[PDB]
């Protein structure tokens, strides 16, 4: 039992022992060697653990109802409160006075464009590590009785992180096909292009301007969220939602702020704390509000002469409390604690202060999970943090983009790249939770990059050899995915050649003059101007589209290698044939178990 | 062979031209299978031992990635000082090896299968009849902890 | 310790135990019954213990190694003038990690180094060596070359 | 009674064996080649082991060098970032430790780091001396010295960094003089001065034994490519003893203080007292430096001890840059003392080890230091976690929350105490390692 | 604070920290929607951050009625 | 008043959401048993 493990033969005083508790065999059956009838005092009496198959009760149901009614009820007059302080009625409840704007036809045909191109990588796609781990899991959960991890940690359960394969399990039942389970990464995809395309570019420069009206910066917005959600988003792994979640959070605290309410913000709080039990990795999602707080204590304490500064307080964090009811539905808080206990007991952990191996993981030498394509969506984004930030720090404005929505997107950023310091595994997958801050940094860089490098020539040279540096680290890794992606790609095993030589280096060489003219720029500066660069109408378009040339060239080179493998390796085997065998004949095909010859004798 | 190096040699065995069945037809999407975890988004149609009421079902195959992979993750990652089915399929069965390529392309190191076999067989070892019942436990109770030692 | 199959001359400080004591003796016990669990012995000893600068001198060719050069200042490490070199009498080495991991690899003779020549014609062998009161702190080693 | 580097017995064992073979071989490694393209400065520790090949004797050239680089450096560079720099306390105070607490683990042995930081900061100063009076002699001897600090070791591609800074206001002098005395006898110097370094190069060895040795080296042994210069920081964080709680500190207290400057003095344009353009040289010398130690065959940790001399002179200008009068919101200096708190959280988290014989006695050498029972980090991370809640609250505060005299006090100079401290411990280490 | 020195002079600052548009082209002639884009958020944006600054209170059943820049000017002349 | 109604709408309902949905990880659940 626990606290001992002993042996006594009764009859005999030096027979008696004892040892530790850690003592406890392993039991996998009973083999005697005996074969003596069935006398009386010979048995054995075996108790299974089973401690994670607990199910609700009488209670813990009722309260888990009139928990989630209470909080309905508080949201509700909540939102009442807030119609009432707008010298509104709470009679016209969302009556619209102003008439809809339309869509322009450039923001249009990025949709039709970006959209096509999440479809087409649904069938070639890449199908990342962690795919047959939770497809296996959900597949055996529902005859277990609980979400086990079936393959380490002694059976423990997931308790926190849970909810998602709870539905992966739901789908698993109707089939488990590889088109049929890797829907929901891909609308969290459409939804996720859709909600920037049409409310976030609009919040950066509403007018006459840019930022809305500029359709080189809605093409690079797209391109930049391709390159970053291609390689990184294809599998059951849940950043396709968390790369939402960070997103939907973003868009309601800034309603919140405009508008000058506070229940989306009570929304956001849910949002924010459903994404934060997807994954470790999910605290993300708090970095908007961490951004957007103050503007939120100004509104609440400038209204706290009609209502007090407890109502809306007790709103705030009731909807905080909410995400218990969907935590401990069943493993109450004893087998959580033991389930953390042995997964931080066993398993590889990295402490807080080697946060640092995220990024060499990322640029390291052939490892296929920190591959070309992958070091450019994280130098991409890099980059265009830094240059925004530094073209906010000088010159304080930017003169056609709000300035207000952007330092909360620089904040939001930075807060989360930091906030990624607590996480128990250091992944470089773990980096496909932006591919939605990408799209709109890329194209703020865009749009800033166009105007301060359109008054002087060095900015404009110093623009792109910093692009081209960036080529050069990207093109400097093998062209690999995973384990059958790999099937007939260009450069699985090598970095890119073009004739036994080396692009890292026919980078580099580039990156180096363009500097050195960069540098001429700045000393002839001392007998000439600057600012002569007539912008009549080719100047225009040739200092917004440096990155969009690069951005799209290396998204054509993720798919072109995907498309070219499968249609020169036929009738051989690949993971889109598989598929497209899947989609046709119904769904009930089995993709490698089919092209697999065996010989039993 | 005209090197004379100790570790230069090769001991061959005589030709055959092998009789092939698909996989599929092998073991068949009936019988408990243990995919590791790379090979099991590309066999959807195998499927896993359950494992009901804590007690699991003892496989009869097991698919594998390649060597690369198997030596550097599936091993270690589901060993048996760590919690993985190696607690139990390596305790209680004995492994085989079975000769298995990719059709069509000969030059590809993919994976490679195995076939278990009962230590004890279960003509005179067979099964369990656990029993089963239940309880009332509140949330703050803790029985003692789980032996996740190595 | 970590390595349990070395021959590892375990030591028992003199000082310790008191002054009149006449006897020692060895107890063993060897309670686990895993494989590879098990224990072997030799009687005990006293040693005698001379220097190192007066064994070695300070003109036998030592081979010492590259990370045990300005502790021993005195040794005259052994030359070479017109593509000969000399043949060394003893080689001094760090402690067992770094000789292991750093400078067996460094100077190993697929790679040019030293321990090509000394490996083809020489057949070291290790002796025994303490500090004078570190007893339990390993300092390197010390080979003989026959 | 301080601690060596571990190329000391490499470096004492080939240069005691460079007067017989006649030549200056590696002796340890590759097939006899010698290293001659480099190496003008090995032929002077052979000479010195005809005196006596002791360790107080040995180890003197990495003594003056420091000592030369604090004379320089606290009165010719720190009197030119403007009249606030001097006439201040803390700025001295903070060069000084942060000198010191980058020259104890690094530049004691032989290697010649020590002497590379001093080469690095000559040339800076005779070309910040040359653009004062419009001449161009130290102009020609700067170009000598980059050239001799070259020759020493391939990672000397420092001070290269040191001439492109100083760059624009040297063509307005280079151009005005061109309209004067012709322009061949501007460029005839200039030529000889700077091909000058081959006849020290080549003066034993010649062109084919040259390039014999380079194919051999490189072929053979570790030259890592530019892009893996992420194993020089990988390196840093393991908890070894290549990079410890006494190899992290003068690093990242550099990097620290070079990347909290640039935020300020890119929304600050014009700062009074403080002379801009000296101020952005001395940190275009220090990113120079660091690109330009991308390319080099061999990514150790040993090569951050070429910071020892900049970073002192960065974070004497921090020091000032931080301050009361030049910052002078609460929740701003409450965020650069949390700052400070999480990197000593970050730098001792790691083991007190010395290298071969300087850990013998020395406390903590194999483990974290853990005062009774719980980790030093975690009690650094503790004071992280209390300054950041302080400046969260003055984030969300009427702009006049924090201003007695407490915070006011404890906010005018922490990087000297900081690296003051650090410095003690560090002495500490041999003090008790020597007694027990 | 009558007309013309803060009535343009804080609302061509409030347009530009919400919207980015340039106080330079920001003239009592034009309409919100003809010459400017301004939508609803935007509009309910501005109404809210002109409550801070002078407070006064602009439902959202009155800022239907404000077409042009000018018409925000009659509107506040009114209330003044 | 329809200011007063919705301002205890979201105190009242606001603590009593806080209060039972901060208990539910302590309640009594049913486990199941195994015995060979
Ligand atoms: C957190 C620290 C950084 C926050 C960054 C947020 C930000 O940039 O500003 C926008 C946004 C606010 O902007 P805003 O208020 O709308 O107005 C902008 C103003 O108009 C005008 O703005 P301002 O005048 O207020 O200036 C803002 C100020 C910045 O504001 C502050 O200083 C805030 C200080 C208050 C809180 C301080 C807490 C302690 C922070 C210590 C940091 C230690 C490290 C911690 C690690 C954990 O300006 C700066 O940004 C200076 C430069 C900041 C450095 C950016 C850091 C980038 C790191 C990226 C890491 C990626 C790793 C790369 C590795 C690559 C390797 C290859 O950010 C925040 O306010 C977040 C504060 C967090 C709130 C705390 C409330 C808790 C509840
Ligand atoms: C992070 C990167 C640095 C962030 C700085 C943001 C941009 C600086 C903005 C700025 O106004 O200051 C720069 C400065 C203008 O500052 P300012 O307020 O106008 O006043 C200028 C001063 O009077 C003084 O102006 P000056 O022209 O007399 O001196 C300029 C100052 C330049 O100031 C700076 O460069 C500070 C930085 O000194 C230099 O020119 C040194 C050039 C360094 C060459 C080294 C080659 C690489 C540099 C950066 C590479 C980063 C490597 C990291 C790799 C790590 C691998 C893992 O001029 C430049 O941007 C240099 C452009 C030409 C560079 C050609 C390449
Ligand atoms: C102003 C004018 C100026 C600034 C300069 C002119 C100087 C000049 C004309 C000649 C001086 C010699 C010279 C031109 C050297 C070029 C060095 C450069 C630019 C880069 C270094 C890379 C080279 C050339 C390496 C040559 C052979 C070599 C060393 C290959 C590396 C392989 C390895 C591992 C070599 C040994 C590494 C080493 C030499 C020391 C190790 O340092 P450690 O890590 O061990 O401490
Ligand atoms: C693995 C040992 C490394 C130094 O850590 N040796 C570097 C070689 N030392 C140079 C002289 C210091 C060679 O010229
Ligand atoms: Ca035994």
């Amino acid at each position: 039992d626990t606290g001992g493990a002993g042996a006594d033969f009764m009859g005999i005083p030096g027979g008696a022992g004892t040892l530790p508790p850690e003592k406890k065999p392993q039991v996998g059956g009973i083999f005697t060697d005996l074969k003596v009838g069935a006398q009386p005092g010979l048995s054995a009496r075996v108790d299974i653990d089973t401690r994670f198959i607990t199910t609700p009760g009488a209670l813990k149901k009722a309260v888990m109802l009139l928990g989630v009614l209470a909080v309905l009820v508080a949201m509700v007059g909540l939102a009442a409160l807030d119609r009432l302080s707008r010298g509104r009625t709470l009679r016209d409840w969302l009556t619209r006075y102003r008439p809809r704007v339309r869509v322009g036809f450039a923001s249009r045909l990025a949709d039709a464009a970006v959209i096509a191109t999440l479809l087409l990588w649904h069938v070639i796609g890449a199908t990342s590590s962690d795919d047959g781990y939770l497809l296996t899991v959900a597949r055996v959960a529902p005859k277990a009785g609980y979400v086990a991890n079936y393959y380490r940690y002694f059976g423990t359960t997931e308790a926190p992180f849970d909810w998602y394969t709870s539905v992966l399990a739901q789908l698993a039942a109707v089939s488990t096909a590889g088109v049929w389970m890797r829907l929901p990464a891909t609308l969290a995809g459409i939804a996720c292009w859709l909600i920037v395309s049409r409310f976030v570019l609009r919040r950066l420069g509403p007018g006459p301007g840019g930022l809305a009206s500029n359709r080189v910066a809605v093409f690079t917005a797209g391109a930049v969220f391709l390159s970053a959600w291609l390689p990184f988003n294809n599998g059951l792994r849940p950043e396709p939602l968390i790369a939402l979640g960070v997103l939907v959070t973003w868009v309601l605290v800034e309603r919140s702020i405009a508008l000058g309410r506070l229940a989306p913000a009570a929304v956001a709080i849910i949002v924010a704390t459903l994404t934060a039990t997807l994954a470790p990795q999910g605290l993300i999602a708090l970095a908007p509000l961490l951004t957007g707080a103050r503007a939120i204590a100004q509104r609440i304490r400038r209204r706290r002469a009609t209502d007090g500064l407890l109502a809306p307080l007790a709103v705030l964090a009731a909807a905080l409390s909410l995400i218990t009811v969907v935590v401990f539905r069943d493993q109450t808080l004893a087998t959580v604690a033991e389930s953390a206990r042995i997964k931080y007991k066993v398993g590889p952990t990295i402490a807080w202060y080697q946060d640092f191996l995220r990024y060499y993981f990322l640029t390291v030498e052939s490892n296929v999970e920190g591959s070309m394509s992958r070091r450019f969506a994280v130098l991409v984004l890099l980059f265009c943090l830094f240059g925004v930030l530094f073209v906010l720090l000088r010159r304080g404005r930017v003169a056609g983009l709000a300035s207000g929505p952007a330092w909360r997107l620089i904040g939001t950023t930075a807060v989360g790249l930091l906030l990624l310091t607590f996480t128990p595994t250091k992944w470089a997958v773990q980096f496909g939770a932006f591919a939605g801050l990408a799209g709109v940094l890329g194209a703020v860089t865009a749009f800033t990059f166009a105007r301060i490098g359109l008054h002087s020539r060095r900015n404009l040279t110093l623009y792109v050899t910093a692009l081209l540096f960036v080529l050069a680290w990207a093109t400097s890794g093998i062209n690999g995915w995973f384990y059958v992606g790999n099937y007939g790609v260009p450069w699985y095993d090598i970095q890119p050649v073009i004739a036994s030589h080396p692009v890292t280096s026919m980078f580099l060489t580039l990156s180096i003059l363009t500097g050195l003219l960069a540098a001429w720029y700045h000393f002839r500066m001392d007998y000439a101007g600057h600012t002569e660069v007539k912008d009549n109408r080719r100047n225009r378009i040739l200092a917004s589209t440096p990155l969009l040339v690069v951005a799209v060239i290396m998204v054509a080179g993720e798919v072109g290698s995907m498309a070219k493998a499968a249609v020169f390796r036929y009738p051989l085997y690949t993971t889109a044939k598989a598929n497209l065998t899947a989609l046709s004949t119904g769904l009930s095909s089995c993709a490698m178990a089919d092209d697999v010859l065996a010989e039993p004798d | 062979d005209p090197n004379l190096s100790p570790e230069q040699w090769f001991a061959f065995t005589p030709p055959r031209v092998p009789v092939l069945e698909s996989l599929q037809r092998l073991i068949g999407s009936a019988t408990p299978v243990l995919m590791d975890i790379a090979t099991a988004a590309n066999f959807p149609c195998q499927r896993p031992f359950s494992e009901h009421l804590g007690i699991a079902e003892l496989p009869q195959y097991r698919i594998l990635p390649d060597h690369k992979q198997t030596a550097a993750s599936s091993n270690l990652w589901q060993s048996s000082s760590t919690g993985g089915p190696f607690l139990f399929t390596q305790a209680l069965l004995r492994t085989s090896t079975i000769a298995t390529y990719l059709r069509g392309d000969w030059y590809r190191d993919w994976g490679s299968v195995e076939q278990y076999h009962r230590l004890v067989p279960a003509d005179q070892a067979p099964d369990a009849v656990v029993e089963e019942g239940v309880i009332t436990v509140p949330g703050w109770g803790r029985p003692g902890p789980i032996r996740a030692l190595p | 310790g970590e390595q349990p199959k070395a021959w590892r001359n375990l030591r028992f400080a003199r000082a310790k135990m008191p002054a009149d004591a006449v006897a020692v003796r060895v107890v063993a016990e060897d309670l686990s019954l895993t494989p590879e669990d098990w224990i072997a012995v030799t009687p005990p000893r006293v040693p005698d213990l001379r220097s190192l600068q007066e064994y070695v001198g300070s003109t036998q060719p030592v081979l010492l190694d590259w990370a045990v050069g300005l502790a021993f200042p005195c040794q005259q490490p052994m030359l070479h003038a017109n593509g000969i070199a000399e043949i060394p009498k003893f080689r001094i080495t760090p402690d067992y990690s770094a000789k292991k991991l750093d400078t067996d690899t460094w100077e190993d003779g697929t790679n040019g180094g030293l321990l090509g020549i000394t490996d083809l014609l020489l057949r070291a062998h290790v002796m025994a060596t303490y500090l004078s009161r570190d007893w339990a702190r390993d300092w390197g080693s010390l080979r003989k070359f026959d | 009674i301080g601690a060596n580097s571990s190329d000391d017995g490499y470096i004492l064992g080939m240069a005691r064996v460079a007067d017989h073979a006649g030549y200056m071989s590696n002796y340890f490694r590759w097939f006899g080649s010698p290293e001659d393209p480099f190496g003008w400065y090995y032929n002077l520790l052979a000479l010195m082991t005809h005196v006596s090949d002791a360790s107080l004797w040995m180890r003197l050239p990495d003594l003056a060098a420091g000592l030369v680089c604090w004379l320089l450096l606290s009165r010719e560079v720190l009197p030119r970032l403007g009249p606030a720099v001097e006439a201040s306390k803390p700025a001295y105070w903070a060069a000084a430790m942060v000198l010191l607490t980058a020259w104890m683990p690094f530049n004691n042995g032989l290697r010649p780091e020590g002497i590379i930081a001093l080469g690095s900061l000559v040339t800076y100063v005779l070309i910040e001396r040359s653009m004062r009076y419009s001449r161009l002699t130290p102009a020609a001897l700067a170009v000598v010295t980059a050239a001799f600090t070259l020759g020493v070791q391939p990672t000397g591609l420092i001070a290269v960094a040191a001439l492109v800074a100083g760059g624009r206001p040297m063509l307005r002098i280079l151009v005005r003089r061109h309209r004067l005395v012709g322009t061949l006898p501007l460029v005839s110097p200039m030529l000889a001065a700077g091909t000058v370094i081959l006849t020290v190069v080549f003066a034993d060895q010649t062109l084919s034994t040259v390039l014999e040795a380079t194919r051999v080296r490189a072929k053979i042994g570790p030259s890592q490519a530019w892009y893996t210069e992420n194993l020089r920081y990988y390196y840093l964080i393991l908890p070894t003893v290549d990079g410890s709680l006494s190899r992290r500190f003068g690093f990242l207290i550099t990097a620290l203080c070079l990347f909290t400057a640039v935020f300020i003095m890119l929304r600050r344009k014009r700062i009074p007292s403080v002379a801009r353009g000296p101020a952005w040289r001395l940190m275009g010398v220090i990113f120079g430096t660091m690109f330009f130690l991308m390319f080099t065959p061999t990514k150790w940790v040993h090569h951050f001890g070429l910071f020892a001399a900049v970073g002192a002179a960065m974070a004497a200008l921090t020091t000032v840059l931080v301050s009361p009068s030049v910052l002078r919101w609460s929740r701003n200096r409450m965020a650069f003392l949390a700052a400070l708190f999480f990197l000593l959280a970050l730098c001792w988290a790691t083991t007190n080890g010395w290298w071969y014989v300087s850990s013998y006695g020395v406390p903590f050498n194999s483990a974290m230091p853990k005062i009774d029972g719980i980790t030093v980090s975690t009690i650094f991370f503790a004071l992280f976690a209390i300054a950041a809640g302080y400046a969260a609250w003055l984030h969300f505060a009427p702009r006049g929350a924090g201003e007695g005299r407490l915070i006011r006090a404890l906010t005018t100079a922490p990087v000297p105490i900081v690296a003051g401290f650090m410095a003690a411990v560090f002495v500490a280490s041999m003090v008790a390692g020597i007694v027990r | 604070a009558a007309t013309q020195e803060e009535i343009i002079a804080g609302l061509a600052e409030i347009i530009e920290e919400v919207t980015g548009i340039e106080p330079s082209e920001v003239t009592p002639e034009k309409s919100f929607v003809d010459d400017l884009d301004i939508d609803s958020l935007s509009m309910v944006e501005i109404a809210v951050q002109t409550e801070d600054k002078y407070g006064v209170k602009i439902p959202d059943e009155d800022l239907a009625g404000l077409r042009t820049v000018g018409d925000v000017v009659a509107y506040i002349q009114k209330l003044e | 008043r329809s200011h007063r109604i919705a301002r205890l709408a979201a105190v009242v309902s606001g603590i009593a959401g806080l209060l039972l949905c901060g208990i539910v990880p302590l309640l009594p659940v049913n486990q199941t048993t195994a015995t060979i």
